[PDB]
């Protein structure tokens, strides 16, 4: 059965700014089947507090999500998305990085 | 507004 | 300009752990209108943008009672496809549908859609036509055959000209200052250093509305498009979408390049340059 590998890309829905709220965004997209794990991680441990947008697809019939918590930036925290998914033999780690 | 008769392949 | 209304339908069994799930989403142009997910507990059709939230209480029952009927009519479609190829009762299976319509910038009916995948593949879909459908399988072939027989094209055409549109106009008015709007891209550049002879220039574009943007590079005008790293436009999560392209250039070199920006919301293309 057919299977595509999910692009991932991890960024703030406004531009960071030390000491000011915005929301951390996990956009994953172009994966098929739709089983698929993501979560946030601030300095390597998971953010609990994560919300995702409903199940849709695109015109190639493969699905797309936004995860997506609220967080307040700093100098020194670190953030990342981890994913996990039939078609990754480990879970792939893309760090976030206030310019991409 | 969505279609409202049924339809089964 | 033009506008189009779509429901997006997956439904995936999950042999053991009960019935399938089901998740049904509606959308006006790139604004997500409703939802709704089997697995949740409302067990209702819901609002997910602001000018619906109005429509009243017939509204929710009727789209609420129609999305279950189609909610079992998938049901249904997974076991009569596990048969149609002969698969095993374990296996977990998609099935996906997606309909609507789009209308021109006159606002007239323009474009019909009612398709179906099985496992991420095509498997049956209406043609532009509204009267003929194409079938790639010989498994598809039962359906198409008793679709014709049922007369299945002739009740979506209706629907797909009429109800369809009538309803995409209604919306379009209600929901005028969403829907009807443009939010042009704010955009900006970043430099930064590869190495000492290379530096990455990126063109970023930002809080824009609708999705669709052409964001390119020029080196003394010439169109760099295999050397432009670009990203799949994303949702920011409030409504706008965002969207990077990037060059590598040599030093002494930053003047060569300019970004260009093309989008709906701006009153002529942007020209950007590093300086």
């Amino acid at each position: 059965m057919i299977q595509r590998t999910p692009k991932i890309q991890v960024y703030s829905r406004h531009p960071a700014e030390n000491g000011k709220s915005n929301f951390l965004n996990c956009y994953v997209s172009g994966f098929h089947p739709s089983d698929i794990e993501v979560d946030l991680l601030k300095n390597g441990e998971r953010i609990e507090k994560v919300e995702h947008s409903d199940l849709s697809f695109s015109k190639d019939w493969s699905f797309y999500l936004l995860y997506y918590t609220e967080f307040t930036p700093t100098e020194k925290d670190e953030y990342a998305c981890r994913v996990n998914h039939v078609t990754l033999s480990q879970p792939k780690i893309v760090k976030w990085d206030r310019d991409m | 507004l969505l279609f409202g008769y049924p339809v089964y392949v | 300009g033009s506008h189009s209304m779509r429901y997006f339908f997956t439904s995936v069994s999950r042999p053991g752990r009960g019935e399938p799930r089901f998740i049904a989403v509606g959308y006006v142009d790139d604004t997500q209108f409703v939802r709704f997910d089997s697995d949740a507990a409302s067990q209702r059709m819901e609002p997910r943008a602001p000018w619906i939230e109005q429509e009243g209480p017939e509204y929710w029952d009727g789209e609420t009672r129609k999305v279950k009927a189609h909610s079992q009519t998938h049901r249904v479609d997974l076991g009569t496809l596990r048969g149609y190829y002969n698969q095993s009762e374990a296996g977990s299976h998609t099935v996906q549908r997606m309909y609507g319509c789009d209308v021109g910038s006159d606002w007239r009916f323009l474009r019909g859609y009612h398709q179906y995948a099985y496992d991420g593949k095509d498997y049956i879909a209406l043609k532009e036509d509204l009267r003929s459908w194409t079938a790639a399988d010989m498994a598809a072939q039962t359906t198409k055959h008793k679709w014709e027989a049922a007369h299945v094209a002739e009740q979506l055409r209706a629907y797909l000209e009429g109800t369809c549109v009538e309803w995409l106009r209604r919306y379009l008015e209600n929901g005028k200052e969403t829907l009807q709007r443009t939010d042009a891209p704010k955009t900006h550049m970043t430099h930064h250093a590869v190495s000492d002879h290379e530096a990455t220039l990126r063109c970023w574009a930002l809080s824009f509305y609708p999705a669709e943007i052409t964001l390119t590079w020029q080196r003394d005008g010439e169109d760099q498009t295999q050397d432009t790293e670009l990203v799949e436009t994303r949702p920011a999560g409030d409504g706008t979408f965002q969207k990077w392209a990037a060059v590598v250039v040599p030093s002494g070199q930053e003047q060569r390049y300019t970004c260009h920006v093309q989008h709906e919301g701006l009153p002529k293309p942007l020209t950007l340059r590093w300086e």
